RNA sequence: AUCGAGAGA
DNA sequence: CTCTCTCGATG
């Protein structure tokens, strides 16, 4: 009746951009990025990978409401270090780890029976 | 009505295991637990899904329309 | 800088319906008119009965808390168990007996002494070693 | 390789029991989530009913058809109907399979998933074929016809995500457990007397070292070893379930990276 | 008859009902594109504009407070004190 | 054969009924319920079964003797609002409005009285894997 | 349906209270909640 | 001692010894006249009624008698100088704040307090479960029962 | 609702990912709050859950008959035999983060039932719809696109708040707002208002220049007319 | 009474309500369909002509849009059937009936409207699905659950009336109620139990989770609080991260039992300048108490800050609880073996005492109390004995419970349940009673046909030795059914008679108000109170304060 | 009964006294009995209190009883509300009930009293006695559909 | 499974609810109230 | 629409 | 003296 379409969980609406980067007014050298059509699956991973970078002061994600598939990610890095680069490094690290994991799982799969 | 195709909880297919279950009950003369075990229903959600089901379509087919 | 420094002797450990924090009761081994009560995270720094813990009250080592990076940074401690809290009460038992009350995120502390430079300030680092 | 490590403990057509080593908790969890939901699969999305004199309702049967496991091997060279430049659907996006059943014998005439007949042109791609893990080779029991009852319908199956509907779910139950000895103390066990005697001991306890009472609590330890068991439904092989899970997660990370690359436009 | 401007015994402070009535009336006026006596400074909501107009005492209204006997005391909006 | 009798309240006034047939016989389980031993001897009648004091609606309640009575009443009321198969011939009847559960299920926890109420044949609900937990707060 | 076919209605000292004599004849639990409470009973 | 009165003086005081950060080891720059005459003049501003005749003024002094008792009790010279250790600025701020909050606490004319009372009595009477008490007793009282169910005579 | 008077509506729906899960990967079909247990004292709900869990695992039919010697301890032992916590508790993992939950969750099969009360049959909203004929007020019912009764108690609440114009709006513009003419002499609705000709007549007092116009609810007009038909004169003057 | 005192109105809606942790206190969840249905007339001004033009461009069926357009002549344009629905030149002065949008003032209401807190003004937040979503902490004034409860929503039609709603009937303006000079709203359910679990001294939170909770607060300064633990691991306490939700300048002091500034039991409460010093946070603090946190914040920071405080606390606590978890099973209703044995032997000695008193009374040695029958004295004594038995056994069962016992945790938090619940569930449900007395003789000289005549024994007159965990015997079951039946009966009776009484009270004190001379009068001018409340104060701005001159010795007074 | 009594040294001390509770009421003769303190004697019947000790004592006893009813449940209501109720019940001269026999018999507006219990008969006798409705009552302006003199409408707004 | 026991009037299934009444031809004595002139009444409803 | 009936909190 | 859906017979 008033239930929203399912594909609105992963399909970007009319005019809706994927990432919304906004300058944080609270703490200096901080940023809040709005992820659209994404849930905890991406947010938790990215946030957990941003805490590995020792040049990142703050990193936290949140889903403001379960009705809508979107989450905000706040990042604060040290001076002389753009947070977008921290996000990029985190993402690339994730991709590399997943690639290695895939390769290892494949090699380990080839050595099995039944 | 009829045997549910898949388990509500996890999602394992169970609709292909109803007649096999019935046979395991009447042919091999097993109890419900073992019959459910042999069909690969280890999790009690699917085990429930088959054990708890009442096949009402057999009574429905008794009508001519 | 430093505000207080002494060595205390643990006289009692009390897990009052807890399993991560125990109330410790100790006394100074220098001043016979100085005693200490302190809630301790046993899960981190285990404190059995009859121990000689070195206790220090610092004022430094406001701004946001940066992670210990790298470091490559002056920790100004190298202790075993360090906390940070806020004084909230200056009880005066006698003219020769002055007590202070610290609050470390709920972990309270009652330090009774005599001679102090402990003002009602947010700056209250509690460093314990050995 | 150089990163996370896998150790396949058990392997079969339906299940894969393995151990993930050198991994963050969030990556394991996210992998589980992706494997559960975000994995492409072919399933019946549209059902056109011509005649239906069976007991069951139309959308009832349609719903049952939706949950039928279909072959989603070459699903990656199939396309979303929302992306294809055709009208409604075609052969590049959807797979059409018919179903004609009729009561013949005096006995109850069962209608299974094997009775589904592919009509559309597969043009080489391994797709659309209904999975039959049945022993007699019947498959999912769809309906039951009496004597003169007829069920004539057509099914258009489209590529979909389990996030949109659970019928596109490539996996069933994913077993997941880290630190069987609670050495990380992420769980405060409930008890009446003895905590250890009341709570059953996990199998995975055979793969880790028990704690020493003389040893204090390790506060600097994280979660590295993860015990998993991925179970498939049949639409996609287990190895391909976890592999395409990884590829999907990685890909949707790469989409964010690409978005960051594109946001540099004036 | 009436009540003189001096020797007025009613509360010098504006009651919440008087405030609500005045903000409502003024916003009702602004809602029908009436001249604004203060700087908008970005504001578009007639109620908000009425509030800012009240904060600067730029509301040419007057409260007629009725006493039970029939008497009535007049209090201009500019004179009344707003402490709420 | 004079084995069973029909007793109304007025005649029930002048008889001594045994609750269970084990009250005719001349180190325990602490788990079981505390039952007062029979201090009476001259029995004239015995109860068929105590669970027959309930009605059709209350006979569906699992362990009603482990509930606060108003909850049993509430369930007795809401049991008539549950969906399921009311009749097998629901497809050849033209009622004002009817609701039929998609996949009915005979409860995992039943009653010996359910047998005569045909509840296991025509159930009104499903066995849901329930979880008692404070999750998202929703 | 079964419940409705075995119902008892009562027109108009304490006819609402579950009396002792109701034992074995009338269900102690099954009764509507509200103004019809106690008056409407089931066998 | 505990009784419902307007203006929480305690919170005002503990706000004073927090806003000005006064230490408990410093001579107060106050005066006996400042405190005594200050508190004595503070009571003159605590206005509920604002008439200019003897009757209205009497009702005025009768309406603030309790709160003024509280005021004198909390703002005594000993208590202000020794217990509170307020300064001049802090004390003046306390007086002004007390007056302000008191003027806020005054009921607004037009307040339909009849219905408010009827509801403040009727609503908690809904969440109600040896003399006759509770809802039936309430019904007796409201009906003014000619013959109550439990006529009692408490004799001391 | 369960089978123990535990009524409750759906707050929200979560997919299997967001759902908490045991190590076996089993996700709950339904999540209820523990706060609906101690106050209502429905222990039989819990016992049903345990018994149904054991019966599920063993594949048998759980006997939940009233007066029997089947105790929670026996069920606990039977459940322990199948390799679970005797009290039905299970270690569950948060679906969002994958991290373990501190407290363990009472988890197991329970026979729930779907009641007839559904939101899409209850939901209702009207913005200016069909009125009645006698009182000219919004009709009664959702099926007839009716309104909602702003009853006496609601009026009392609005009085308590002090919102007068709102109370007037609910009782005029939002309902039956009628304009009537009143004779400046007797004060009744005897007036014959010939509009578009400005001919305000009044047979009985010969009034053409001293006439009035007021806004009242049509129900008030009805009341006044009925009182006039009952030999009573509700004379309406517009001056003190 | 049916067409004048109250009548059906337009611009109203009604739906099943549900709770939402992510909605603010003064917000209301409104289904999209309702938002499209209910409308508001907005006059065209230069400030909003663009937005209104866009809304008209959207028209109906698509939210946000408009239903009708009224012109100067008074003609109404239907934007769903008109041929010129696409091209409309909105002239100034025209009205546009637009859909209800976000932050619009609406009147939320639940019947029966017993007090003014039953009708409160909320801000609209258009949401999917067909349920009125409201904040948890607004449950208490409305008196509502979500087990099928429905609520109504009324929409204002002019600026002055929505001003009346926003400036008078607003939810934050109704927090501190003049009914009991205290806040009528507080933290409940999950947020309550949760906030009890969070502020435990054993509860420590590591870096990541702390960062998440910190971000969860919208009023965050972005300043990471220095952890209570530095080495060997940076750990924060629950109190510490919870302190972020509490605004600065908030001082709260309360001593319970053995609260002595050091508080070995971590009871009581001390909060210095928006920072909690010591004490477990539960119902006595974050609840709807008199001198609680809510009252202090409301009277200090203001209503808005207090509502936002509700928001913050709810978000943080619900987040922590979500990732910590809480439950309840039958195990929380099982006391230890020896405890059950002591319970059984307590019931035993109680029944033995009753037996002795019975045998004494039958021996005509029972001397009646002055003013009552020997039989009445006997009944009184027996009843008192059985009550003492239930209380004793119950207290034993309560003492036996651990601190990890979920039921006992909910009792501690003040979230739900009490002592008697534990007593009846785990120990002994006690004596059943009808009309003040124990189960009387329906049959001649006996309660059931299973007893002998003149059987005044406890089990015969309706005493239940068993608990809900153990299972009630047939007799006990039937007697309990009798008691419960009487319960439901007198419940319906109570709500009926109260339903009438409240109306009487309203109609009596109807025309009473305070005039511009602080004189409580009526429609006749008849003085009821010369000064309202005999002091002229509004009950909203009144707090219980101690008069520390009326107490103490003269020596202490002088000192 | 236990009782708080001022000690000669200053503080309040629990001094327990013997008090005679009673089933039965006859205040007009019990208080005149030599032996008891006739200034503290009290009965739960505010009728006898109103008839013997005056209308003000009846007011005090009435409030005491209502407050007792409220507080017996464990609830708490602020003084001014119950005080307003009791005052409106006691300002007529005697004890006015909250029924159709009490306040509904007052000399207020016709429509107001007609909007409660007895409706038609009130209008009848109002039509027979030719009563004047001031229309400054709430329910009356509610019927007339006009902005009643309530809070917001308790004054007029003009321009200056 | 249909148990019957109901009528069919105009295609609508009707159920006759059992009506509870006081037994006739039974002698019953009742004590009257205090303001009553009579103290006890022995009555019987003849059929 | 006018009267009865069931039910929702 | 006592807010909703609903049904189903009546004019
Ligand atoms: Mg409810
Ligand atoms: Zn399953
Ligand atoms: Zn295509
Ligand atoms: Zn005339």
């Amino acid at each position: 009746m008033n239930a929203p379409d399912r594909f609105e969980l992963f399909l970007l609406g009319e005019g809706e951009s994927k990432l919304k980067i906004d300058p944080d007014t609270k703490a200096p050298n901080a940023v809040v990025i709005t992820f659209e059509k994404e849930d905890h699956t991406l947010g938790n991973l990215i946030r957990a990978e941003l805490l590995n970078d020792r040049k990142v002061l703050f990193a936290a994600y949140k889903v403001e409401h379960p009705f809508f598939a979107r989450f905000k990610l706040r990042i604060q890095t040290t001076e002389g270090y753009d947070p977008k680069d921290a996000l990029k490094n985190a993402c690339n690290s994730i991709i590399n780890k997943l690639g290695a994991l895939k390769t290892n799982f494949e090699t380990e799969w080839n050595l099995q029976t039944l | 009505m009829i045997v549910p195709v898949r388990c509500f909880s996890c999602g394992k297919v169970v609709g292909d295991k109803w007649e096999s279950y019935l046979n395991l009950l009447q042919e091999d003369e097993l109890d419900e637990g073992t019959a459910l075990s042999r069909l690969g229903l280890k999790r009690y959600c699917c085990r429930r899904m088959i054990l708890t089901h009442v096949d009402l379509i057999e009574k429905f087919l008794r009508y001519n329309p | 800088n430093t505000l207080f420094d002494d060595i205390f002797q643990v006289s009692e450990v009390d897990p009052g319906r807890y399993n991560k924090v125990c109330r410790i009761e100790a006394a100074s081994t220098t001043q016979d008119q100085c005693k200490l009560t302190l809630d301790i995270n046993v899960e981190l720094f285990p404190v059995a009965a009859q121990d000689s813990l070195t206790v220090t009250i610092a004022s430094s080592l406001t701004r946001s808390w940066r992670p210990p990076q790298a470091g490559d940074r002056s920790l100004a401690d190298d202790y075993d168990y360090v906390m940070y809290g806020t004084a909230y009460k200056f009880e005066e038992v006698s003219k020769d007996l002055i007590a202070v009350y610290y609050s470390f995120g709920g972990l309270l502390m009652r330090l009774e002494g005599n001679y102090l430079n402990n003002l009602k300030q947010e700056n209250a680092y509690l460093l314990i070693r050995r | 390789e150089e990163g996370p490590q896998v150790k396949i403990r058990e392997a079969s057509k339906d299940n894969v029991d393995f151990i993930l080593s050198n991994v963050d908790l969030a990556m394991a969890n996210s992998l589980r989530r992706v494997m559960i939901a975000e994995i492409p699969t072919l399933a019946i999305d549209s059902v056109e009913v011509e005649t239906n004199t069976t007991v069951l309702a139309d959308e009832f049967i349609a719903h049952r058809l939706g949950l039928i496991p279909l072959q989603s091997m070459d699903i990656e060279q199939l396309e979303y109907s929302r992306d294809c430049f055709c009208e409604d659907h075609c052969d590049k996006c959807s797979v059409v399979l018919t179903l004609q059943a009729f009561g013949e014998s005096e006995s109850t005439t069962n209608v299974y998933s094997k009775d589904l007949v592919i009509v559309s042109n597969l043009m080489g791609r391994n797709i659309g074929h209904p999975i039959i893990q049945d022993k007699e080779g019947n498959g999912v029991l769809i309906c039951k016809l009496r004597k003169g009852q007829e069920l004539k319908l057509t099914c258009v199956a489209k590529k979909g995500i389990a996030k949109e509907h659970a019928k596109w779910g490539p996996a069933a139950a994913i077993e997941f457990e880290y630190d069987p000895w609670n050495k990380l103390k992420h769980t405060d066990y409930w008890y009446e007397q003895d905590s250890a005697k009341e709570w059953p001991q996990s199998k995975n306890c055979e793969y880790e070292d028990p704690p020493n009472e003389g040893d204090p609590f390790d506060y600097k330890a994280q979660a590295d070893t993860f015990y998993m068991n991925v179970e498939s439904v049949g639409s996609i092989p287990v190895d391909q379930v976890v592999v395409r899970g990884i590829d999907t997660l990685q890909k949707k990370v790469a989409s964010i990276l690409l978005a960051l690359t594109q946001m540099d436009q004036d | 008859k009436a009540i003189p401007k001096d020797q007025r015994a009613t509360t010098p402070y504006m009651t919440k009902y008087e405030r609500a009535r005045i903000l409502g009336t003024r916003a009702l006026q602004i809602s029908m594109n009436a001249p604004v006596f203060v700087d908008l400074e970005g504001e578009t909501d007639p109620l908000r504009i009425a509030m800012k107009e009240l904060a600067e005492k730029k509301i040419p209204l007057v409260i007629r407070r009725y006493l039970p006997d029939g008497s009535f005391e007049d209090w201009s909006v500019e004179e009344l004190i707003v402490d709420l | 054969e004079g084995l069973v009798e029909y007793i109304d309240a007025e005649e029930e006034e002048s008889i001594l009924i045994a609750m269970q047939p084990e009250d005719l016989e001349p180190d325990v389980d602490p788990a079981k319920r505390i039952r007062v031993s029979h201090h009476a001897t001259t029995f004239t009648h015995c109860e068929i079964h105590p669970s027959m004091i309930l009605g059709v609606a209350a006979s569906i309640i699992p362990f009603p003797d482990h509930n606060q009575s108003p909850r049993n009443t509430y369930q007795s009321a809401m049991g008539k609002q549950a969906m399921g198969v009311f009749l097998t011939n629901y497809n050849v009847r033209m009622d004002t409005m009817a609701n039929i559960l998609y996949y009915p299920q005979k409860p995992l926890g039943t009653t010996r009285a359910m047998e005569y109420l045909k509840f296991r044949e025509l159930p009104a609900g499903q066995n849901a894997i329930v979880a008692i937990a404070c999750y998202s707060g929703y | 349906t079964l419940s409705h076919l075995r119902r008892t209605n009562t027109p108009i000292a304490k006819p609402r209270q579950l009396h002792n004599t109701h034992w074995g004849l009338v269900c102690p639990a099954e009764t509507p909640e509200g103004q019809a409470c106690g008056l409407v009973k089931n066998l | 001692a505990n009784w419902p009165l307007p203006v929480n003086i305690r919170r005002i005081i503990q706000n004073a010894q927090q806003t000005f950060h006064i230490d408990h080891t410093k001579p107060s720059d106050l005066t006996i006249k400042d405190i005594v005459l200050g508190v004595k003049d503070l009571q003159e501003n605590l206005l509920v009624l604002r008439g200019k005749n003897e009757i209205i003024q009497n009702a005025q002094r009768d309406a603030v008698t309790l709160f003024c008792c509280l005021l004198r009790s909390r703002l005594a010279t000993r208590r202000v100088l020794q217990e509170y250790r307020l300064t001049k600025q802090a004390f003046d701020w306390v007086l002004s704040n007390i007056e302000a909050q008191f003027l806020r606490s005054v009921v607004h004319p037009g307040e339909m307090v009849g219905v408010l009372a009827a509801q403040s009595i009727g609503e908690p009477a809904t969440q109600m479960t040896k003399v006759t008490s509770g809802v039936p007793r309430l019904k007796e009282i409201l009906n003014v029962a000619k013959n109550m169910k439990t006529p009692s005579l408490t004799v001391y | 609702a369960s089978r123990h008077g535990q009524k409750g509506t759906i707050g929200i729906t979560y997919r299997r990912e967001d759902m908490p899960f045991t190590a076996e990967g089993i996700v709950p079909d339904l999540i209820i709050n523990p706060h609906a247990i101690p106050s209502r004292m429905t222990v039989a709900h819990l016992i049903e859950c345990l018994l149904s869990k054991v019966a599920a695992l063993s594949g048998n039919e759980g006997d939940a008959s009233p007066f029997t010697d089947i105790t929670v301890e026996g069920i606990s032992k039977l459940l322990r035999e199948h390799g679970y916590q005797s009290r039905g508790f299970e270690v569950m993992y948060n679906g969002h983060t994958g991290k373990k939950l501190m407290a363990q969750i009472f988890f197991g099969p329970t026979y729930y039932q779907r009641l007839r009360h559904m939101v899409d049959d209850k939901i209702h909203a009207r913005a200016r719809g069909p009125m009645q004929v006698l009182t000219r007020q919004p009709v009664e019912g959702r099926s007839r696109d009716g309104g909602l009764r702003f009853g006496e108690m609601e009026r009392d609440c609005m009085i308590a708040h002090g919102a007068a114009s709102f109370l007037k709006e609910r009782l005029m513009e939002a309902s039956d707002a009628f304009r009537v003419h009143i004779c400046g002499i007797c004060g009744l609705m005897t007036v014959i208002a010939k509009l578009n000709h400005n001919q305000f007549e009044c047979k009985g007092c010969d009034n053409k220049i001293d006439i009035y116009q007021i806004h009242i609810p049509y129900a008030a007009k009805l009341l006044f007319q009925e009182l006039m038909a009952m030999n009573i004169t509700p004379r309406l003057y517009t001056d003190r | 009474r049916g067409n004048l005192m109250g009548k059906r109105v337009d611009f109203s809606a009604r739906t099943v309500i549900s709770g939402d942790p992510n909605l603010e206190l003064d917000q209301v969840g409104v289904p999209k369909s309702i938002a499209k249905t209910l409308t508001y007339p907005e006059v065209v001004t230069p400030y909003n002509i663009d937005r209104l033009t866009q809304l008209v461009r959207n028209g109906p069926n698509e939210h946000p849009g408009a239903k009708y357009v009224i012109r100067d002549s008074g003609d109404r344009i239907d934007l769903r059937y008109s041929k010129r629905a696409g091209d409309i030149q909105l002239q100034y002065g025209w009205k546009v009936e637009r859909h209800i949008m976000d932050n619009d003032p609406v009147l939320f209401n639940r019947q029966p409207s017993l007090h003014k807190m039953s009708m409160m003004a909320h801000r609209v937040k258009v949401i999917p699905y067909s349920t009125f979503r409201l904040n948890l902490s607004v449950t208490s004034p409305y008196n509502a659950d979500f087990d099928g409860d429905e609520m109504n929503l009324h929409v204002p039609q002019s600026e002055e009336t929505r001003a009346e709603l926003s400036q008078l009937c607003a939810v934050p303006l109704q927090i501190v109620s003049p009914q009991s000079n205290k806040p009528c709203m507080g933290i409940v359910q999950d947020t309550l139990c949760g906030i009890r679990k969070l502020t435990l001294r054993d509860t420590f939170i590591e870096l990541d989770q702390v960062l998440n909770m910190l971000y969860w607060v919208p009023d965050w300064d972005g300043v990471i609080p220095t952890p209570a633990i530095i080495k060997p691991k940076p750990l924060w306490s629950g109190k510490q991260i919870l302190s972020v939700a509490i605004p600065n300048g908030i001082h709260l002091q309360r001593f319970d039992e053995g609260t002595t500034l050091l508080s070995p039991k971590d009871n009581g409460m001390l909060i210095i300048d928006g920072q909690i010093i010591f004490g477990v946070v539960e119902k006595k603090t974050v609840g709807s108490s008199n001198g609680g946190l809510i009252h202090v914040v409301t009277r200090e920071k203001g209503p808005q800050v207090c509502a936002k405080l509700f928001g913050n606390i709810q978000k943080v606590v619900n987040f922590w609880l979500l990732h910590n978890g809480f439950s309840t099973g039958i195990g929380d209703t099982i006391a230890d073996g020896p405890t059950m044995r002591e319970i059984t032997e307590t019931i035993a000695e109680a029944k033995k005492k009753v037996l002795d008193v019975t045998k004494e009374a039958q021996a005509n040695l029972l001397t009646a109390k002055h003013g009552m029958t020997l039989r009445e004295s006997f009944e009184d004594n027996v009843v008192r004995f059985l009550n003492e038995a239930r209380d004793k056994a119950g207290r034993l069962a309560e003492v036996n419970l651990k601190d990890l016992n979920n039921v006992k945790q909910m009792v501690m938090a003040g979230s739900k349940g009490s002592f008697i619940n534990i007593a009846q569930m785990s120990a002994c449900v006690g004596q059943q009673s009808v009309e003040g007395k124990r189960i009387a003789f329906g049959f001649v000289d006996r309660t059931l046909p299973h007893f002998s005549k003149d059987d005044y024994s406890p089990e015969s007159k309706g005493f239940v030795e068993n608990s809900y965990l153990r299972g009630l015997t047939p007799q006990e079951f039937f007697f309990h059914a009798m008691g419960g039946r009487e319960g439901l009966i007198d419940t319906a009776v109570k709500t009926a008679e109260t339903g009438y009484i409240q109306r009487r009270l309203v109609k009596a004190l109807e025309d009473i108000m305070v005039h511009y001379d602080n004189t409580t009068r009526n429609s006749l001018g008849n003085v009821i109170q010369f000064i309202y409340g005999e002091d002229g104060m509004d009950a909203a701005h009144i707090e219980k304060q101690s008069l520390d001159t009326i107490g103490g010795s003269d020596a202490a007074f002088e000192k | 009964y236990d009782r708080k009594v001022p000690s000669p040294t200053g503080e309040y001390v629990k001094e327990p006294e013997w008090v005679l509770e009673t089933d039965g009421v006859n205040l007009s003769e019990v208080m005149t009995v030599p032996g008891i303190d006739p200034t503290r004697i009290y009965t739960n019947s505010f009728i006898d209190i109103m008839e013997v000790l005056g209308i003000e004592a009846g007011r005090a006893a009435l409030y005491k009883e209502v407050y007792n009813v409220i507080a017996s449940d464990g609830s708490y209501v602020n003084y001014r509300h119950m005080a307003l109720l009791v005052d409106v019940m006691t300002t007529q001269g005697g004890l006015t009930s909250v029924t159709r026999h009490g306040f509904n018999r007052s000399n207020t507006g016709a429509l107001m009293r007609c909007s409660f219990e007895e409706t038609v008969e009130i209008l009848f006798e109002a039509g027979a006695s030719a009563e004047l409705d001031d229309c400054r009552g709430v329910s009356e302006n509610v019927i007339l559909g006009q902005m009643a003199p309530i809070g917001t409408g308790a004054f007029d707004v003009m321009i200056d | 499974f249909d148990m019957g026991g109901y009528f069919i009037i105009n295609g609508s299934e009707k159920v006759l609810i059992a009506q509870e009444r006081s037994a006739g031809n039974i002698v019953q004595v009742f004590k009257k109230a205090a303001p009553s002139p009579i103290s006890h009444v022995a009555e019987i409803r003849s059929a």
